[PDB]
């Protein structure tokens, strides 16, 4: 499960890149937040899911 | 914490130390160090 | 006093290193003809390496007051080497003028110092009095721009 | 504070109170000193504590009198931890000897008119003799300053200058005493000890002592002054 | 060192600590973007 | 030396108390504004 | 005697400071 | 954002535009808190990635790992690192929490309400509503008290913390019977700050530390409740200035004092900052050098007790001004040093001559030598030793880094007390922008001062 | 012992109060200044 | 050469810290940071190098004719090292002193023999090896460590002596001194 | 303005008179001795370590 | 040249460009800065 943990961690790093570079853009954009609530919610949810997956994979192996 | 210590920072191809103005400053510092308190030191390192 | 020639117990002639003009105090070192230090008056008498007693240095004076006189006791040899680091050794009568024992400067040194300081101050004089010359109209005040 | 009372206290209960400099005092002994059992004893835990310092001074009329002084070096004048031998004889004869321990202390009293008198209060190699009521003897007094000590201008024995280099034209016989005459010759002092109390069961003794030793000669620069030191001493036998 | 699973991600960890000093520079960049309004 | 110590303690306490209770006595209202 | 001269010079400087503080010429407005 | 025309503050004082914008101020403070946690996590990960457990922690320039190790978490007897995993866990946790806090700061700074007074009355302070400000102080005071009790619980029922005074080389001990005596605990604060006393820096037991944190946690919770349920007294209203900048200035003064205290704690104390992780102190290194040379010359025959130095004062041993036997030389200035490796050699009257002859154990000698070779002396470019060295060793003691950095921070925050406090006073009075130019106070005063 | 000393240096004495007279004079001076302030100004709490 | 070119993106020559040296009949490795020295305290010194920073750290090789057929003809190694008592300097001070700790009466310097032994060689050559610690009343640099390696070949005695301050010895000069002592090889 | 001759003479006559000025003179002496050899190569000063002024155990 | 060095440089460039990139995107988009 070491390889699985590593690819999950890379996915988490990529999702964090996306969130860091997008959340300020969505927030400061005019009317951007209202039309992008779902996208940001999906991003945060998958980010937290990846965090917990990395945690459980670390626990396993 | 002290200042920069570039003593013997420049060495040649074979490893010989090439002196710099920092080395002359260090020579003067050594001159001051071995004389500042003639009788107060019983051990080689000041540390105080 | 004469000229002091220092010779070790081997017979190798030793020369005392003269004090450079920069040094108020200079350590005593007796040097071989080939520039190899052969004796000195060490600062640390413990485990000394080139001590006068260890090397056995004797001083013979040629000419002057002490002519053909040889001294071998280490105290006298140390004293005369310390004197010879200053150049030729002379006898001085210090009781007459109550000499303190620190070198003064010759009249050429005092002349040079005084007239150099005057030269600097008069460079400032050139600057000041010439600025006053060129700016005479405005040195009573300025009418804004 | 007897030996046990001092020993029970911890460092944190003693640091800062000045108790350390005090020597222990026997408390439940007997003043009858003749009752001590004769024999040879390894005298250890030997300590000395002065109670006064007086400096000899000779006046215009020649009346050499001892003048009281004021101490300057705080509570750094107690000798302790010394070891030695002692032979109590049947008639009371005593062969006292001191070998090791903190048997010297550099102190500096001040004389009226403002005179700083330093000296090594020491009992080094005190080979005493006499009766059990009072035994006297001589002890070594080392030079106050070691050979490697440098004077304010760098002069000194061993490591030093042997010359007043600040005067490149004055190193003559007018300064023979100050230059190269750094005489570190040890002197001698006289001491007298009287036993006051003895605890036979503990095997410890305590009493009074009086000593006379020269002051600091400052490496032979000026003559030594006689120092009289009275105090109380303690020790343990075997 | 890091546990053997996280060994390949060592460069990211070696780069991370300098971000806080990047935030103040980002604030200066943002102010410059608005002509220091 | 005890008398000197108690005297200095009294002096220091007096001055420090003056400071503390002077800065409390409605100081912020002592401005021209 | 040198100590006497030094003390006199220091006392003179301090007295000059005292006079320049408490006996200054008033700053005349306009 | 804002502009200078509508606010009166230029860009180089732009955060001053947030004084009366409660929501954006909350966002800014949350963002800076996220920054603090992010540095904590990232630097912890950096340290563990660059850490080799074979070498001592202070050899490798680590500041956070000693902090974690002092709380237990993977250290064996003598301060030996067993598991580096807890350090990694701490780094990851602080880092992820920092990500959350950064998102929160961004939200409350960009999209959240600019002013919270209307929509969220519970968070709508006014910088002069004394009751509300005391309520906020009480909430955060309760949080601080809970943190102190958290430390107490860690030391009591969760494996204890690293006692460097434990017999041997020190070990992780569970502190039982904390010092809960009022006289002992409060005697530290009224203790002198000079030598031999050291104020609170001279705390030496773990029991004293745990009892003190017990008292501080309980008092902080009680004071939080008190400041929640009460309004400042009428005398308190007149004594203080009531504005946001005034509160900032008070906090600046407090944390400058705390920074100076932390600098001195890191430099002097070795109980809460064990030398196994932070390295020896200055006094510790000096005493270690003296001890090492004493044992070396004592092994080579000789009698250190009677050995007289060049000054005639004692080459190895002498008497402290109070009378306690102490190491000779310059290290006599550090006679009040106390360490785990030197206390066994101290009798009632200080260093014991008998114990110094035969009671010395080899581990003490090894630790003393190691401390002597790693004295807290270094250069700016991390070159170990005195200023006159050969530029061969790469070492500056973590104690030196902590002391220097937090002293600089303490001084600058004292200057902050000065600046922000003077400005608060002037703004309250009305002089913040300058003299009136129509009614100067000076023109209403008699001449000649 | 050749003289008398305070023997207080290097001790955890509160405010340096080795003897109660010092604490009493400290309390008296502070309380007197406080009484002056209280009877002049208004302290209530 | 003038057109040789720089060493951009190149490789170092050596980082061992020791450089070879070939004598009249001996081979040696000297520290890179140590400079050649001119002074000859003993007229029979044929080689000398000194540390750039602390001149107390130095070494010199002495080659002088010997009547003894082999180094073993001197006798025991301790007897041999007792023969060369002048290599530890001379106490020029001659004053009666007892106020120095750890030293006998009227003495300001003391040499302690930490250990002696005999070594071998690729050709079976025997070398006398000595380690000494010299302390002084002023305690200069906390004493001085002296390493001596002596051999007799072709009617000549070769003696290498390395001196290091204890202050320098504690902080890494021991490696350099031991390397110098090990590398000393004679035919 | 290297020296005050009165203080030098007093120190020479009195081996226990010390001021910060004399300590500064000693420091200057150390600086000169330990810097001359490498600061002024043209002098070719091969001073043995036993002639360099030095304190105790330093 | 080193793989760790290559990854370090890549991560450094990414994190450095992250801030100016979002600033530029908000400027071109018209977001309130
Ligand atoms: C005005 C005088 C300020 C003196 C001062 O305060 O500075 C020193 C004190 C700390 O005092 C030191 O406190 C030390 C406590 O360590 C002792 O206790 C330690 C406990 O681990 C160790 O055992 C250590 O070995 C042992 O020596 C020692 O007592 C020192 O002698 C003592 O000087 O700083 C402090 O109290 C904190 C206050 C610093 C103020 C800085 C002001 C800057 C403007
Ligand atoms: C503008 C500032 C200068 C540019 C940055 C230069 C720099 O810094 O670059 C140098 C270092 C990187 O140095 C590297 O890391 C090491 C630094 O030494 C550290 O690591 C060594 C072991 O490798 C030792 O443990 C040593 O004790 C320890 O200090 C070694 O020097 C490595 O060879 C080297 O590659 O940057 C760093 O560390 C990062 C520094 C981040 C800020 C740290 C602030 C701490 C100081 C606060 C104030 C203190 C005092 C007041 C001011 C004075
Ligand atoms: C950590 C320090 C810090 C913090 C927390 C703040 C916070 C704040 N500042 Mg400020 N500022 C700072 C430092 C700081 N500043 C410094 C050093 C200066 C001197 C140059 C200034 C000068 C300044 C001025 C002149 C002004 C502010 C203003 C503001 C407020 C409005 C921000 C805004 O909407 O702008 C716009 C926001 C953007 C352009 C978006 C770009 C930046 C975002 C936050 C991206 C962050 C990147 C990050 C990785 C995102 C992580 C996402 C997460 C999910 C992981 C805000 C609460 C304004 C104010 O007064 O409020 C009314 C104002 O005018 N500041
Ligand atoms: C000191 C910390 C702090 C404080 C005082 C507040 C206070 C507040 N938050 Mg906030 N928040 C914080 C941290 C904080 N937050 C953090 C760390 C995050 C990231 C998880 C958030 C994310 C967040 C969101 C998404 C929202 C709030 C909202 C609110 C407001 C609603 C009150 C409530 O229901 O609770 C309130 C004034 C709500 C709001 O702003 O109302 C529009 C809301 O939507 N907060
Ligand atoms: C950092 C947390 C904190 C803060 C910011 C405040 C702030 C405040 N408190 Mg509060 N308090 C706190 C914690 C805190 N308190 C705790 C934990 C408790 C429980 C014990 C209390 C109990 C308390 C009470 C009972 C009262 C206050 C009051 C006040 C207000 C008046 C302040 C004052 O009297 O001026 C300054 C204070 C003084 C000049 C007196 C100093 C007293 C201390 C103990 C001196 C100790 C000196 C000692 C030698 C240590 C010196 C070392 C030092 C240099 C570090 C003020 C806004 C008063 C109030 O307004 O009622 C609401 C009030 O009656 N507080
Ligand atoms: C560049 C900014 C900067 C940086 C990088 C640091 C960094 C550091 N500071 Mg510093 N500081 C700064 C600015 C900075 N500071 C400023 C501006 C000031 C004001 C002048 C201070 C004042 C200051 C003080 C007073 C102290 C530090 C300290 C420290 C060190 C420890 C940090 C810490 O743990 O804090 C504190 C951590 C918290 C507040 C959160 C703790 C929350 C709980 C209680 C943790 C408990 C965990 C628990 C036991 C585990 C769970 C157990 C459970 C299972 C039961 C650290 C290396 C400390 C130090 O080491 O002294 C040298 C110290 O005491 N700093
Ligand atoms: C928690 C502490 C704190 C807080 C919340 C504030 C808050 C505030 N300050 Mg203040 N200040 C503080 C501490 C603090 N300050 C300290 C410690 C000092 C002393 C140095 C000052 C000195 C100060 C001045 C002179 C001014 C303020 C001003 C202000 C207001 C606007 C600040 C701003 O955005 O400017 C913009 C921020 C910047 C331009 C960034 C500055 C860049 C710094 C210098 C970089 C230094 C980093 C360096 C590498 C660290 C090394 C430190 C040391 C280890 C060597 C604001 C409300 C202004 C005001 O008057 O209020 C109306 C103002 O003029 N402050
Ligand atoms: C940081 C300070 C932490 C220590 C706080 C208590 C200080 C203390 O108790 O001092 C006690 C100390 C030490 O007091 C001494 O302690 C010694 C050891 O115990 C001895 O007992 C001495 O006899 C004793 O005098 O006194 C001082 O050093 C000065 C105290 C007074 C200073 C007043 C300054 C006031 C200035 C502004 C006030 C603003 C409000
Ligand atoms: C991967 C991994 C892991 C795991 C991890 C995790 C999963 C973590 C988590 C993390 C988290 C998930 C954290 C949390 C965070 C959050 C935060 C930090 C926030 C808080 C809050 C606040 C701060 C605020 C609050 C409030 C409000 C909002 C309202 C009012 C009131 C108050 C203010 C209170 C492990 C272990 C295996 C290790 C290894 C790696
Ligand atoms: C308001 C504003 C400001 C500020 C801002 C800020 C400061 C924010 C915050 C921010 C932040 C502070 C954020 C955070 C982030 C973080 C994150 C997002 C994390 C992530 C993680 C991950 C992705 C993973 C990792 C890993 C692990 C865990 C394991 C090991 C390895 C690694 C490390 C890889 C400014 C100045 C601009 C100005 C303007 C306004
Ligand atoms: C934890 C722990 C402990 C304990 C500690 C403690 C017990 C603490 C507390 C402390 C404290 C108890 C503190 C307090 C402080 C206070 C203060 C610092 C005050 C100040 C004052 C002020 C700031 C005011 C001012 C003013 C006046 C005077 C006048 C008018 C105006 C005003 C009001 C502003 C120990 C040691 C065991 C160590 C270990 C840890
Ligand atoms: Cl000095
Ligand atoms: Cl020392
Ligand atoms: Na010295």
């Amino acid at each position: 499960m070491t390889s699985i943990l590593q690819i999950a961690l890379l996915g988490l790093v990529l999702v964090s890149f996306a969130l860091v570079v997008g959340v300020p853009v969505v927030f400061a954009s005019p009317n951007g937040w209202t039309e992008n609530k779902g996208v940001v919610f999906s991003g945060l949810s998958v980010w937290f899911l990846l965090v917990f997956a990395v945690g459980v994979f670390n626990s396993f192996a | 914490l002290n200042g920069f210590n570039f003593n013997q920072s420049v060495v040649d191809s074979n490893g010989r130390v090439l002196n710099t103005w920092a080395d002359i400053i260090n020579r003067a510092n050594l001159g001051m160090e071995v004389m500042h308190e003639r009788n107060a030191h019983n051990f080689p390192l000041d540390l105080a | 006093l004469g000229h002091a020639s220092f010779k070790d117990q081997e017979g190798r002639e030793l020369f005392v290193r003269r004090m450079p003009t920069f040094f108020e105090t200079f350590p005593v070192v007796l040097i071989d003809k080939d520039g190899v230090v052969r004796a000195d008056v060490p600062f640390r008498k413990a485990e000394s390496k080139y001590s006068i007693e260890q090397v056995g240095v004797s001083v013979t004076f040629y000419g002057g007051e002490l002519n053909g006189l040889t001294f071998t006791d280490p105290s006298t040899v140390k004293k005369y080497a310390r004197k010879a680091q200053l150049g030729e050794i002379f006898e001085f009568d210090r009781s007459t003028l109550q000499s303190d024992g620190v070198f003064r400067s010759s009249p050429r040194g005092w002349f040079t110092f005084g007239h150099l300081s005057f030269a600097l101050l008069f460079f400032f004089g050139h600057i000041w009095h010439g600025s006053r010359t060129i700016f005479r109209d405005v040195f009573a005040g300025i009418d804004e721009d | 504070l007897t030996y046990d009372e001092l020993q029970g206290l911890t460092y944190l209960q003693v640091k800062g109170t000045g108790i350390a400099n005090t020597c222990p005092v026997v408390e439940q002994g007997t003043s009858n000193v003749r009752e001590l059992k004769p024999g040879d004893y390894k005298l250890e835990k030997f300590c000395m504590e002065p109670t006064s310092f007086t400096v000899k001074e000779e006046d215009a009329k020649g009346r050499e009198e001892f003048v009281k002084t004021k101490l300057l070096t705080r509570l750094t004048y107690g000798l302790d931890g010394m070891n030695g031998s002692m032979k109590i004889n049947n008639d009371g004869s005593v062969e006292f000897r001191e070998d090791e321990g903190l048997d010297y202390a550099a102190t500096t009293v001040k004389l009226p008119g403002g005179e700083y008198v330093p000296f090594l209060f020491t009992i080094k190699e005190f080979d005493g003799k006499g009766t059990l009521d009072s035994f006297s003897g001589d002890f070594l007094v080392p030079s106050y300053r070691g050979s490697t000590f440098l004077d304010p201008k760098g002069r000194g024995g061993a490591t030093g200058y042997d010359n007043a280099i600040a005067l490149p034209a004055k190193a003559d016989a007018d300064e023979i005493q100050r230059l190269n005459n750094k005489s570190y010759t040890p002197g001698k002092g006289s001491a007298v000890f009287s036993v006051a109390k003895v605890d036979t069961e503990t095997g410890e003794i305590a009493g009074v002592f009086e000593s006379i030793q020269p002051s600091d000669t400052e490496m032979g620069a000026h003559p030594a002054k006689d120092i009289k030191i009275t105090g109380l001493w303690y020790g343990q036998l075997t | 060192k890091l546990p053997e699973a996280y060994a390949p991600f060592s460069p990211i960890v070696d780069v991370l600590p300098i971000i806080p000093v990047l935030f103040i520079l980002l604030a200066f960049v943002w102010q410059a973007s608005v002509s220091f309004r | 030396m005890l008398t000197l110590k108690i005297f200095v303690y009294t002096v220091v306490t007096f001055f420090v108390g003056l400071f503390i209770f002077g800065f409390l006595s409605n100081d912020p209202s002592r401005n021209p504004g | 005697m040198e100590a006497l001269v030094y003390t006199f010079l220091l006392i003179g400087t301090l007295g000059i400071i005292f006079f320049s503080i408490f006996f200054r010429e008033p700053p005349r407005i306009a | 954002g804002r502009d200078q025309e509508t606010t009166g503050f230029a860009w180089w004082a732009g955060n001053a535009r947030l004084i009366n914008l409660s929501g954006k101020l909350l966002g800014a403070h949350v963002a800076h808190a996220g920054l603090i946690v992010f540095w904590a996590g990232a630097m912890n990960l950096f340290e563990v990635s660059h850490f080799v457990p074979e070498k001592p922690m202070y050899e490798q320039g680590l500041i956070l790992l000693p902090h974690i190790a002092t709380l237990g978490y993977g250290v064996g007897p003598g301060g030996e690192v067993l598991d580096t995993f807890p350090y990694f866990v701490s780094g990851v946790l602080h880092l992820i929490s920092s990500a959350v806090l950064g998102f929160g700061g961004v939200y409350h700074s960009l999209i959240g309400p600019e002013t919270l007074e209307e929509s969220y009355p519970f968070f709508g302070y006014v910088w002069k509503d004394k009751n509300k400000m005391t309520n906020i102080l009480g909430y955060h005071l309760i949080i601080l008290g809970c943190g102190a009790w958290l430390l107490v619980l860690k030391a009591l029922y969760f494996g204890g913390v690293y006692d460097t005074w434990a017999p041997g080389g020190g070990d992780v001990r569970i502190i039982s019977n904390p010092t809960t005596n009022a006289a002992i605990i409060f005697g530290y604060i009224v203790k002198s700050p000079f030598g031999g006393d050291g104020w609170i820096v001279s705390v030496d037991n773990l029991e004293d530390i745990i009892g003190g944190h017990i008292w501080i946690g309980t008092l902080c919770i009680l004071g939080g409740i008190w400041h929640i349920y009460t309004t400042p007294w009428p005398w308190a209203r007149r004594a203080f200035v009531w504005s946001g900048e005034a509160y900032l200035s008070y906090s600046l003064a407090a944390v400058s004092l705390m920074g100076f205290t932390a600098c001195c704690f890191a430099w002097f104390n070795n109980t809460a900052y064990p030398s196994e992780f932070y390295g020896p102190t200055g006094p510790e290194a000096s005493q270690a050098q003296a001890f090492t040379f004493l044992v070396r010359d004592q092994r080579l025959g000789a009698n250190v007790a009677s050995a007289q130095g060049p000054t005639g004062l004692g080459k190895y041993l002498m008497r402290s001004p109070t009378g306690e036997i102490i190491f000779g030389g310059e290290t006599m200035r550090f006679w009040d040093f106390r360490g785990p490796w030197v206390e066994p050699l101290r009798g009632p009257s200080g260093l014991d001559l008998v114990k110094l002859k035969n009671d010395i154990q080899p581990w003490q000698e090894r630790r003393a030598a190691e401390y002597m070779t790693h004295a807290p002396l270094g250069s700016l470019n991390s070159v170990g030793g005195v200023a006159t060295e050969i530029n061969a060793v790469n070492f500056v003691s973590p104690r030196s880094w902590l002391a220097t950095s937090h002293f600089c921070l303490g001084f600058f925050f004292f200057v902050g007390h000065l600046w922000h406090a003077g400005r608060a006073r002037a703004a309250a009075a009305g002089f913040e922008k300058g003299i009136d130019r129509v009614d100067e106070p000076v023109l209403s005063m008699r001449p000649l001062d | 012992l050749v003289d008398d000393r305070m023997n207080g240096d290097g001790t955890g004495l509160p405010f340096g109060v080795n003897d109660g007279i010092l604490g009493w004079v400290i309390a008296g001076t502070l309380g007197t200044i406080w009484a002056i302030y209280f009877v002049s100004q208004k302290d209530l709490g | 050469a003038y057109g040789e070119g720089a060493n951009v993106f190149g490789r170092v020559t050596n980082k061992s810290g020791f450089v070879p040296y070939a004598g009249d009949s001996f081979a040696l490795l000297l520290p890179s940071k140590w400079n050649p020295s001119d002074q000859k305290e003993v007229e029979s010194i044929v080689l000398r190098y000194e540390d750039n920073f602390d001149a107390v750290n130095n070494l010199y090789v002495v080659e002088d004719k010997s009547d003894k057929s082999s180094i073993e003809a001197y006798g025991t190694p301790e007897e041999f090292i007792s023969q060369f008592g002048y290599l530890l300097g001379k106490q020029a001070w001659a004053g009666q002193t007892v106020s120095e700790g750890g030293f006998d009466a009227n003495r300001v310097s003391n040499a302690a023999l930490l250990g002696v032994a005999t070594e071998k060689d690729k050709k079976g050559k025997t070398y006398y090896k000595f380690e000494i610690l010299t302390r002084t009343a002023d305690g200069n640099e906390g004493g001085r460590h002296q390493l001596v390696k002596a051999t007799v070949s072709n009617g000549k005695l070769y003696l290498l002596k390395v001196q290091a301050g204890d202050k320098r010895w504690f902080k890494g000069t021991d490696k350099e001194c031991l390397g110098v002592l090990d590398s000393f090889t004679v035919v | 303005a290297y020296d005050f001759v009165s203080q030098e003479i007093r120190a020479a006559e009195d081996p226990e008179f010390e001021t910060f000025y004399t300590k500064n003179i000693l420091l200057n002496e150390g600086i000169r001795a330990w810097m001359a050899a490498q600061d002024q190569p043209h002098e070719k000063l091969t001073l043995p370590e036993e002639v360099l002024p030095r304190g105790n155990a330093l | 040249m080193s793989l760790t060095l290559i990854l370090q440089l890549v991560a450094l460039f990414a994190v450095v460009a992250a801030g100016p990139l979002v600033v530029v995107l908000l400027s071109v988009r018209g977001g309130n800065l």
